[PDB]
């Protein structure tokens, strides 16, 4: 923890409230990275943004689709523990249809479950 | 009787039960399974090859390949065709497929094969 042993919910930022301290999953592309390296903004597919908060200052430069494993700040941005830069050299992701599997993620529980149920 | 490739999260690897023979995730009976991960850790051995494969639905999963090309980059995406098995009270999956994910939007694809399948397969199981 290192939160790789835990399920973690796949979110857009209209959920971040609903998600305090919970471990969460954000794909988003990326807005915006703050001069220290150490925060950086993501929009999800619905427009939105959320606010990616660091340990270390990023290590490279990153763009286009990230997705974030992180814990939601009492402030509700997430802190992030590890991020993946979305290969997307040969097809472009369609970050709006993600959202919508978002969406059906938790309008069906039943069957996309989270943890051993 | 028709068995399919019944696409699934780990979750519900991890959760399926043994019954009657087969192993069963809600009403839906499941043998073949195709999952989409990201390789957490790869484990080389002449044999065989053994990834940690990690969705978003639970702790990674071993996933053991039997070899005979080379080993896929530990933090790439990639789908799974399998058969789950389960050993010393442990689920694993035995790959016969592991292809480096092309188009992350497979991933998506993904995400609602799951919940589609499992939603139909449960329904027609009735009745």
């Amino acid at each position: 923890v290192d939160m790789m042993d835990l399920p973690r919910s796949r979110i857009n930022a209209g959920m971040l409230a609903q998600f305090i301290d919970k471990p969460v999953c954000f794909v988003g592309r990326l807005e915006k990275i703050h001069p220290t390296g150490k925060m950086f903004i993501l929009s999800d597919g619905e427009g939105k943004n959320g606010t990616i908060e660091l340990m270390e200052p990023l290590d490279e430069e990153i763009s286009g689709i990230v997705e974030v494993v992180g814990r939601v700040t009492a402030k509700a941005t997430i802190l992030c523990t590890s991020y993946v830069q979305f290969k997307e050299d040969s097809h472009p992701f369609d970050l709006g249809l993600y959202n919508e599997a978002v969406k059906i993620i938790h309008d069906f529980p039943q069957f996309y479950p989270l943890g051993i149920v | 009787r028709a068995q399919h490739i019944v696409p699934c999260t780990i979750s519900q690897l991890l959760s399926a039960t043994l019954v009657d023979e087969v192993f069963r995730i809600g009403n839906v009976e499941i043998s073949q399974v195709t999952i989409v991960g990201i390789i957490r850790h790869a484990e080389k051995a002449p044999t065989n090859i053994v990834y940690k494969i990690d969705d978003m639905t639970a702790a990674p999963m071993d996933v053991r390949q039997w070899v005979d090309n080379t080993v896929v980059p530990p933090e790439t995406y990639v789908k799974v065709a399998g058969h789950l098995r389960s050993f010393q009270n442990k689920k694993s999956l035995v790959a016969f497929k592991i292809m480096p994910l092309e188009d992350m939007n497979e991933f998506t694809t993904h995400i609602l094969e799951v919940i589609n399948a499992h939603m139909v397969l449960s329904k027609a199981n009735s009745q």
